[PDB]
């Protein structure tokens, strides 16, 4: 600005020329040089990392079936903790660009009916599932589910 | 023996690091007799370091002389005269603790009722 | 007087700058004119290397009085920090053998230690 | 003697002055004071220079004795007797006497006293006195007591009584008190209507 | 003074500054437009570039301006001895902190007696100085010494020690009566205010934090330092709500090591 200003409509006027820096080169390397002296002497990693850093109550493995090493991946975790109950394996659909979206729970209505212990199980995760916040994780629906089953088991005793 | 060898160059190390904060004191104190009594002070203080590194060095070697079990191997996860000796001296020193508690007692309630009475006098 | 020079020295790099900006910009937009296809008057074109290096003197000048003033203070002050002539002289041998003393004590402990 | 500020609650523009009372000392029940007491000062003229003779209920066995720019006497209650006694020289001059009559409730060493001030039968005005009892020293806590009205009176905070203005170190007494309720008491009298 | 030191090495930077930023204006220009992907980000950059180190000379240049504006004015041996005390003196400083910070030391073991009249020395030496503070020492009752703090026109704190190292401490208001009707110190009671109450409460702590195992002088000293800050009760507002009052009481916490006012409550 003050002080400075000829030097910047000097060089503002002249740009786009392709003689530039030949102009500026001719102009100011001699002077620079006598003073200063001559010149100078398969799966995304964000799984697992989510993977390795479980609790070891989840078990969480890769699904034989459905497609492998390509965008979306398949899981089937497990459960194991003395105080939990037995509880259907879980299948987990995550896409690619795993963060900044949320996965998807494979629902299998099926397995969770034939009992009234596994459908208080389903109808709590249900209800948490719609409690979460968006762009969640994986480590929150599986801790979700071991929610869902110790108040599953809490409301039947 | 050498588990009290242990002890002594463990606190060998925890004296050497407070005599050099000691002797980084004295020279932030030391302004340009009694310059002659700091200057005294400071080459008895290096004297004494230099004592306990020579005694460390010793400590060092009779310990490292004297492991077939490696550690974490001494750590429990969850899934005979002298035992005598020691019996004798604990029933000892008990009944020595309990008169000393005692006279403790006799002590506090003698200077609780002198100061009681020292203090209705006004 | 050092204050005083300073004050001297500091319009006078104003005006070296001033000088330095605006021949910088007249050699430029004349090597522009030259280079790209211009006529331009060759003229008392002024040039520019005088007026950089001058500009390094008067900055040679200022960082020089500013070190002296600023070596003289701290000087000062230590020197306050620390009536007859010769109870002077006794004094500052006595400063300077003590120094020498805690310095030499230092030095042969810490090679006491080892080596 | 803990510094003190006295002042003058206006009328509301509408109903009673007994209302703004209740909306004050509700105001007051809000914040967490409790009543311990009531309070009345009385305050009457006598002349021969005009000299006021004062009582508290905070001080209740001393009477003051205000000369308008001269010096305050404190005194016990038989000055009162000695003015009975005088009774040529200075003349009662009455339908002058003038009281304030409230409750007093302390919130955390903070004594608001909040009076309806009654020159006879009629009332013709709210006195609002708000004591900070640890302080001792005038214009060091007078902010404190600034956050305190600006907590419950709100609009209408007064600001920095002359017994303050006198900008020193000096240790605030009971006299400046009086003076303030005196200042109070004159404006009252010549407000009027 | 040493505001002319500290502004003399500010004005040596200025002028170091400005001359490096001014030979990098022109190396940069020497450089010239590099190449950077698009067209337009390059020019961008370049511009940008000159444009930074432009304000740059200028800023400099301005500083130096403002110091100008607040400027103001054998024997080798000894010189040099100055300058080695000086130099030992501040290495001594910092590493005389960083090793009391972290010591190693966890027992005393291995493997209180005073006269009164160094009691007095110590505590007329911290009489001396904090002018606003005055000690009175007094002995009613045998050799542990009782002082009265009197603070401003704000506090009186009644001091109760045992053998040279703080033990209890009251403090009450200005216009109260320490005094009780036969003159003596009242060493047991309380202050009729809420505010000093938890001054006493937080002077208890006070004395149980400034502990150093043998020395005591430095515990009285700094126990005195605390206490100076008081003299801005009724004055300072807190530091963590802005307000002067909290459930009608002024911010009682001077914290120790920052002398700064809290609300209790505000920890
Ligand atoms: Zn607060």
């Amino acid at each position: 600005q003050y002080l400075c200003q000829p030097l910047l409509d000097a060089v503002l006027a002249n740009i786009r020329s392709p003689v530039f820096n030949h102009s500026l080169y001719r102009t100011f390397v001699p002077a620079m040089t006598a003073i200063h002296g001559p010149p100078i002497t398969s799966i995304p990693s964000v799984l697992q990392g989510e993977v390795a850093r479980l609790d070891p109550k989840f078990l969480v493995n890769l699904d034989p079936s459905h497609c492998s090493n390509n965008g979306t991946v398949h899981l089937i975790c497990k459960l194991d903790d003395k105080d939990l109950p037995s509880v259907p394996p879980l299948e987990l659909s995550v896409p690619a660009d795993y963060p900044a979206q949320s996965p998807l729970w494979i629902d299998r209505q099926w397995q969770y009916d034939a009992n009234p212990f596994l459908q208080s199980v389903h109808r709590c995760m249900t209800s948490r599932l719609l409690q979460l916040p968006d762009k969640h994780s994986v480590t929150a629906l599986l801790n979700t589910w071991a929610q869902s089953v110790h108040q599953a088991c809490l409301s039947a005793a | 023996n050498t588990a009290s060898l242990c002890r002594i160059g463990q606190e060998t190390v925890q004296d050497i690091v407070y005599r050099t904060m000691e002797i980084f004191q004295l020279l932030r104190n030391m302004q340009l007799g009694t310059y002659q009594d700091r200057l005294t002070k400071l080459q008895d203080n290096l004297r004494q370091l230099s004592v306990l590194f020579r005694k460390l060095r010793l400590v060092y070697d009779k310990c490292n002389e004297n492991d077939p079990i490696p550690v974490e191997q001494l750590i429990p996860y969850v899934e005979s005269e002298e035992r005598r000796e020691i019996a004798e001296v604990n029933k000892k020193l008990k009944q020595k603790n309990q008169q000393l508690k005692q006279i403790m007692d006799q002590l506090r309630n003698l200077i609780w009722d002198i100061n009681a009475m020292l203090a209705m006098r006004n | 007087d050092p204050v005083q020079r300073y004050k001297m020295l500091i319009p006078q790099l104003k005006e070296s700058l001033q000088t330095l900006m605006k021949v910088a910009a007249q050699n430029l937009i004349q090597n522009t004119n030259i280079d790209n296809g211009q006529k331009s008057s060759d003229g008392p074109i002024q040039r520019f290397d005088k007026c950089l290096e001058e500009f390094y003197a008067l900055c040679d000048q200022l960082e020089l009085c500013l070190r002296l003033a600023h070596e003289c203070l701290s000087q000062s002050c230590d020197s306050a920090k620390h009536l007859p002539y010769p109870q002077y002289l006794a004094v500052i041998k006595a400063q300077i053998s003590c120094a020498k003393d805690i310095h030499t004590a230092l030095l042969d402990c810490a090679n006491k230690v080892t080596g | 003697m803990g510094v003190t500020c006295v002042s003058q609650m206006p009328v509301a523009e509408g109903k009673s002055v007994q209302q703004t009372v209740e909306l004050l000392t509700r105001k007051l029940e809000m914040l967490g004071a409790e009543k311990q007491g009531t309070f009345c000062v009385d305050c009457e003229t006598y002349h021969t220079k005009l000299m006021y003779v004062m009582h508290n209920s905070e001080y209740p066995l001393s009477c003051f004795a205000l000369f308008e720019n001269g010096p305050c006497l404190i005194a016990d209650t038989n000055f009162d007797v000695l003015m009975v006694k005088l009774k040529g020289f200075f003349q009662s001059a009455k339908a002058s006497k003038i009281e304030t009559r409230g409750t007093r409730y302390q919130y955390c060493d903070f004594l608001v006293k909040v009076g309806t001030v009654t020159m006879g039968p009629s009332a013709r005005g709210i006195s609002v006195e708000v004591e900070y009892g640890p302080c001792v020293v005038a214009s060091d806590c007078w902010s404190l007591l600034l956050e305190f009205l600006q907590s419950f009176l709100g609009s209408h905070t007064p600001g920095a009584p002359a017994v303050f203005g006198n900008r020193h170190d000096a240790v605030y007494g009971p006299a400046d008190t009086m003076v303030q309720y005196m200042e109070l008491f004159n404006k009252i009298r010549k407000q009027q209507q | 003074v040493s505001v002319n030191l500290e502004a003399f090495s500010q004005a040596i930077s200025a002028i170091q500054a400005l001359r490096s930023s001014v030979s990098r204006v022109f190396d940069c220009l020497k450089d010239g437009m590099r190449n950077k992907e698009t067209l337009e980000g390059r020019e961008k950059a370049f511009i940008a570039h000159f444009q930074d180190n432009l304000h740059s000379v200028n800023r400099d240049l301005n500083e130096l301006e403002r110091l100008s504006n607040l400027v103001g004015k054998l024997y080798s041996q000894l010189l040099q001895a100055y300058k080695w005390s000086n130099k030992l003196q501040y290495h001594a400083g910092l590493a005389s902190g960083l090793l009391n910070q972290q010591s190693l030391k966890r027992s005393a073991n291995q493997m209180l007696v005073l006269p009164p009249q160094y009691v007095d020395d110590v505590i007329s030496r911290i009489d001396r100085m904090f002018p606003e503070m005055s000690i009175h020492l007094s002995r009613p009752n045998g050799t542990s010494a009782m002082l009265l703090v009197t603070l401003g026109k704000v506090l009186k704190v009644i001091v109760v020690m045992r053998s040279l190292f703080i033990d209890r401490t009251i403090v009450k208001g200005y216009n109260e009566n320490v005094y009780t009707e036969d003159g003596k110190l009242d060493i047991w009671s309380k202050s009729n205010y809420q505010v000093f109450q938890k001054v006493t409460d937080h002077a208890t702590t006070a004395l149980l934090h400034y502990q150093l195992p043998q020395m005591p002088d430095v515990v009285v000293r700094s126990f005195m330092t605390w206490l100076r800050s008081y003299i801005k009760l009724f004055q300072a507002p807190c530091q963590r709500c802005g307000k002067f009052l909290q459930d009608g009481l002024p911010p009682t916490w001077r914290d120790f090591r920052t002398l700064e006012a809290f609300h209790d409550t505000c920890r």
